[PDB]
């Protein structure tokens, strides 16, 4: 995937912790630079690997990590979160960055699913009044059918499948040419009850929802900073 | 978008719904709802800038405030844009949200959508506090219930 400036607050005193911090990134799969700042409370990561992965890392070496921007080097486009969520045992995170104007990195980290596809859909609508039934159907401004993230003739909102391990655990990362950050701030990432048939299943929901069953977790896709812009 | 909505939540008892309208383009914001749950009295009421609460108020950033200006109540022009001043809860703790703005708005630079909306422990005083954490949050203490506000049909 293309790389993206993660920007932490570790909380670090001593030179020992900054030693600590370094060390457990350096020399990683899939982590390029790394810049801590003693001054600053700040560790910068560039990556391809999901910022859920990189959190953990920073975590398991004794002092707490918070991820506080995202960007791709140097002026941001936007970047955004959806903490998914609700009645069942399906909890996320997944997070949007839009990397160019016409490419856009999400990526996320979501656990509590049954092990298989899960479609996964931006709807048009951020109303959890009625958790994710009152969030209305898939993003579709263009007026296209259901299809998935191969096809050019799919809703806006359309993202395809997502595997989820024998723990439950579904990671992905992914960037969408379509989808826009600012496009879809304020509407709500919605992942369903089973697989995503890609409009090639023959019934009735396929070309509409892609035949996934029922929605199971829901958050609204929330403004979130970039690099630098909230101290 | 003509309308938005925010279903706040939190750790205590207090839970709400906030609808918002704007019918005129940069023109007054309809902001409606209930919350209950709160103790009687006045109970600051701001949108912050981001609505990342992925680390609480952390995430969320200061107050939403695209003009840099100090805290002060809604109608002070000397204001954030997150400034919504306090909400009044009843002997029953539910506070009847009714509230019109124009400093808000539902698109452009003052756009709240994305955003958390917090509903706080004590009263907001307004930017009138005599010390700098007055100018900032505006004293109104912990964090009750939020939500992301988010587009609505
Ligand atoms: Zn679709
Ligand atoms: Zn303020």
């Amino acid at each position: 995937g293309t790389l993206a400036t993660l920007e932490f607050a570790v909380q670090m005193t001593a030179q020992s912790a900054v030693d600590a911090v370094r060390k457990s990134l350096q020399g990683v799969a899939g982590v390029q630079d790394v810049e801590v700042h003693l001054e600053d409370q700040m560790v910068l990561v560039h990556t391809t690997l999901p910022s859920q992965e990189v959190q953990a890392l920073l975590e398991g070496t004794g002092r707490q990590a918070v991820l506080k921007g995202m960007g791709s080097g140097q002026q941001n486009l936007g970047a955004a979160v959806a903490i998914l969520g609700g009645p069942g045992t399906v909890q996320g995170v997944v997070r949007f960055l839009q990397l160019t104007p016409e490419r856009c990195l999400i990526e996320g980290t979501i656990d509590g699913l049954e092990p298989g596809l899960h479609g996964l859909h931006v709807h048009q609508y951020g109303d959890l009044t009625n958790n994710c039934n009152s969030c209305g159907n898939h993003f579709n401004p263009d007026g296209a059918s259901h299809g998935g993230p191969q096809d050019s003739d799919r809703h806006r909102g359309d993202l395809g499948n997502v595997r989820a391990d024998a723990d439950g655990r579904a990671i992905f990362r992914m960037e969408d040419e379509q989808l826009k950050v600012w496009d879809v701030i304020g509407r709500s990432l919605i992942i369903d009850e089973g697989e995503d048939d890609l409009g090639r299943g023959g019934h009735p929901l396929s070309k509409i929802t892609g035949n996934s069953g029922e929605r199971l977790a829901c958050g609204i896709i929330a403004r979130s900073a970039g690099l630098f812009q909230n101290p | 978008a003509t309308k938005a909505v925010c279903v706040l939540k939190g750790d205590g008892p207090v839970q709400g719904i906030i609808n918002f309208e704007q019918k005129e383009s940069n023109g007054p914001v309809k902001v409606w709802g209930s919350i209950k749950g709160l103790t009687e009295g006045l109970h600051g009421f701001h949108v912050h800038e981001f609505g990342d609460n992925t680390a609480g108020a952390t995430s969320a950033g200061p107050h939403f405030n695209p003009l840099s200006r100090k805290h002060g109540g809604p109608k002070d022009e000397e204001r954030h844009v997150g400034d919504l001043g306090n909400v009044t809860a009843d002997k029953d703790g539910v506070a009847d949200v009714s509230i019109e703005d124009s400093v808000i708005s539902l698109s452009g630079d003052h756009c709240i959508i994305g955003r958390t909306l917090v509903v706080h422990e004590k009263a907001d005083d307004l930017g009138k506090g005599g010390n700098e954490e007055s100018t900032k949050t505006g004293n109104a203490g912990s964090r009750l219930a939020a939500g992301v506000i988010g587009i609505a049909q």
